[PDB]
């Protein structure tokens, strides 16, 4: 159920779920996930996640990447569920408990959101990662505030924000682990539309192109992660994680080539275990708990997954 | 005649078969059988009275949607129960209640009118006769008078959820429109001692 | 574009088996994607490590 | 393990089910489970009332169309 240790490593307990940082949240990720991982923490208290076997995979792919290896894109694609985030979120905590440079970023699909009304730039998303940057945790902090106030004539100034970023050498900004949701809305059909005919192409846009430039084998640190997730899908279908077909030819070319194994969902036997944890803690308010009926109808329609899991607890 | 005098409705009762008698059996197996409807689900989840609440609430036919909102609805109920309870202050289950059976019981007693209203004219003018109902129509008006009041739509800010939420809230600590709305109708029943005769059935 | 693949492969190996990640590249070029592209994909990034 | 193949119609509406016989696993829709089919729970419901009635849950796979 819980962990043993709250000391993060070489985790492994394929199952039982871990403590993020309780009372020291504000230094992993306090601005980053939507408020549904705020419910979450706030109606379950510890915790529900897990040292998932995406997450196991991640951490077996930077064991052995130190910071050697500047960024190799852990491109893990698999079927709807089996977690996309909260293993990046496990990885920024281990990170953190490490005594390693972290900064969480909120997500990918939150930087390029849609826009009612439109070589150009956007406030949007540059203004959003810098005060996420800002609120996480020399010249640096004066240029820090010129991009995140001046936003006229924003192409060259981002682009020398960004090279002046990336050139920096000492602490901070070192190795970004950040945490994308959405990864693959980007080098496809980008969601940023055009007043005329035919939409923006992947080779026509600005800041994001830069963002995305910041990804070429820059700042060489330790081993990274992007993550082609879907539950926060934007013009997409549903199942969003093939490689060429997600992101057309060349759109994956210029990518990097490497793609692991499919990933899997929930273990039941730990699933089971903490709806017995709950039980025994008295939670599920429905009168019917008592009774192989509910465990019967908690193995069928939740299936092991988390938001099911927190529908029935939060049934009435 | 839109339904066939042929096909009839099935039994969805099935607890009671774990164990004359054989003789209903066999008769309700000669029996044309129908399908069941997907609405009035007659499962696990099928409470007559929440059933009857999201039906009631059901707006061009969408009992999924209204269902969807009921179960959202006791979701947040269950949320600031928590918040005064764990979410936010610590666990307190000495002074706090989650049970919102206690809330429907409280209903069921302090938001039943038991005295219906008829307007039976006697010549040329009305009379308002009160008439005694059964449980049946007295259940029917109270669930009817929560609908309508949880149903206000005349606030011009206060969205549906929110409306529910806080209309049950009000109305649990015996209290709200609807028992006031009771406290109405008995003092209008009380105020009518005479005119208690003036019924044709 | 099998030049900038080939490159980018070498860079992740570093920074046999890239004949295979060629003629993989070839039959993503040959017709649109289906399945075995990508099983030929997942089986030359296999070869590049030896971390499952 | 012999599997059946019966079929469903209500309201011209069509669909053949594929469940086999014993094998705790999980019921399938052409890959896609129950889980990730019926997303509301009265559903859920109406699709277990089969196995809920049986009282065999996990013991049947299925490929339905």
């Amino acid at each position: 159920t819980n962990e043993n240790d709250p000391a993060k490593h070489g985790d492994q307990h394929e199952g039982q779920h871990y403590n993020i940082s309780p009372q020291d949240l504000e230094t992993v990720f306090p601005h980053g996930l939507p408020p549904r991982f705020v419910m979450q923490v706030k109606t379950f208290s510890e915790a529900c996640l897990m040292v998932r076997k995406p997450a196991l995979e991640l951490l077996h792919y930077l064991k052995n990447t130190s910071f050697a290896y500047p960024a190799i894109r852990y491109l893990l694609y698999g079927e709807k569920g089996t977690g996309k985030t909260l293993s990046l979120c496990h990885v920024i905590h281990f990170c953190a408990k490490q005594d390693w440079l972290i900064l969480h970023i909120p997500d990918a699909h939150l930087w390029v959101k849609n826009c009612r009304d439109l070589r150009f730039d956007q406030p949007l998303e540059a203004s959003t990662w810098l005060k996420n940057f800002k609120t996480t945790n020399s010249p640096l902090g004066e240029v820090v505030e010129q991009g995140i106030t001046r936003v006229r004539n924003a192409t060259d100034a981002v682009g020398i924000v960004l090279k002046e970023l990336k050139r920096q050498s000492s602490l901070g900004m070192f190795h970004l682990l950040v945490a994308v949701d959405g990864i693959n809305a980007l080098w496809g059909r980008t969601t940023l539309k055009r007043e005329d005919k035919s939409p923006i192409a992947p080779e026509e846009l600005a800041l994001v192109h830069n963002l995305r430039k910041m990804m070429k084998n820059d700042w060489h640190g330790g081993a990274i992660v992007s993550a082609l997730s879907q539950t926060g899908s934007l013009f997409k279908p549903r199942k969003a994680y093939l490689p060429q077909e997600l992101l057309g030819k060349e759109g994956f070319d210029a990518l990097d080539p490497f793609i692991p194994i499919l990933v899997s969902n929930y273990n039941p036997k730990e699933f089971e275990s903490c709806i017995q944890y709950y039980l025994e803690n008295n939670w599920l308010q429905h009168e019917k708990a008592p009774t192989e009926e509910g465990k019967k109808e908690l193995l069928f329609l939740s299936n092991a997954n988390p938001s099911l899991l927190e529908r029935h607890c939060a049934y009435l | 005649s839109r339904y066939s005098p042929e096909f009839k409705d099935p039994l969805i009762d099935k607890e009671y078969y774990r164990k004359e008698e054989k003789y209903v059996r066999e008769l309700k197996k000669t029996q044309l059988i129908k399908a069941a409807p997907a609405g009035k689900t007659s499962s696990v989840f099928e409470d007559p009275v929440i059933s009857k609440f999201t039906n009631m609430m059901m707006i061009g036919g969408n009992k999924v949607l209204a269902r969807s909102l009921m179960i959202q609805t006791l979701e947040a109920v269950k949320r600031k129960q928590f918040e005064k309870y764990h979410a936010a202050s610590a666990e307190e289950q000495a002074t706090i209640e989650r049970n919102p059976y206690t809330i429907f019981h409280q209903a069921l007693k302090n938001c039943e009118p038991m005295i219906g209203l008829v307007p039976i004219l006697k010549g040329g003018r009305f009379y308002q006769v009160p008439v005694p109902l059964p449980d049946r129509r007295r259940r029917f008006l109270a669930m009817k008078w929560m609908i309508t009041e949880c149903r206000d739509k005349k606030h011009q800010r206060t969205l549906m959820p929110e409306k529910l939420s806080h209309k049950l809230l009000e109305a649990f600590h015996n209290q709200g429109p609807v028992i006031k709305r009771k406290h109405d109708l008995h003092k209008m029943a009380e105020a009518n001692r005479a005119l208690a005769h003036y019924r044709w059935w | 574009s099998s030049s900038e693949r080939n490159i980018l492969e070498t860079l992740l190996q570093m920074k046999k088996e890239i004949e295979e990640y060629k003629k993989s590249v070839v039959s993503l070029k040959n017709e649109e994607e289906n399945e075995n592209s990508i099983s030929q994909y997942k089986e030359s990034v296999k070869r590049l490590l030896n971390v499952t | 393990m012999a599997f059946s193949k019966s079929e469903g119609k209500r309201k011209t509406a069509k669909a053949e089910a594929i469940v086999y016989k014993h094998g705790s696993g999980r019921i399938k829709v052409n890959g896609i489970d129950y889980q990730l089919y019926f997303p509301i729970t009265q559903d859920r419901e109406q699709l277990m009332f089969p196995f809920h009635f049986v009282d065999r849950l996990g013991k049947h796979d299925v490929t339905c169309t």
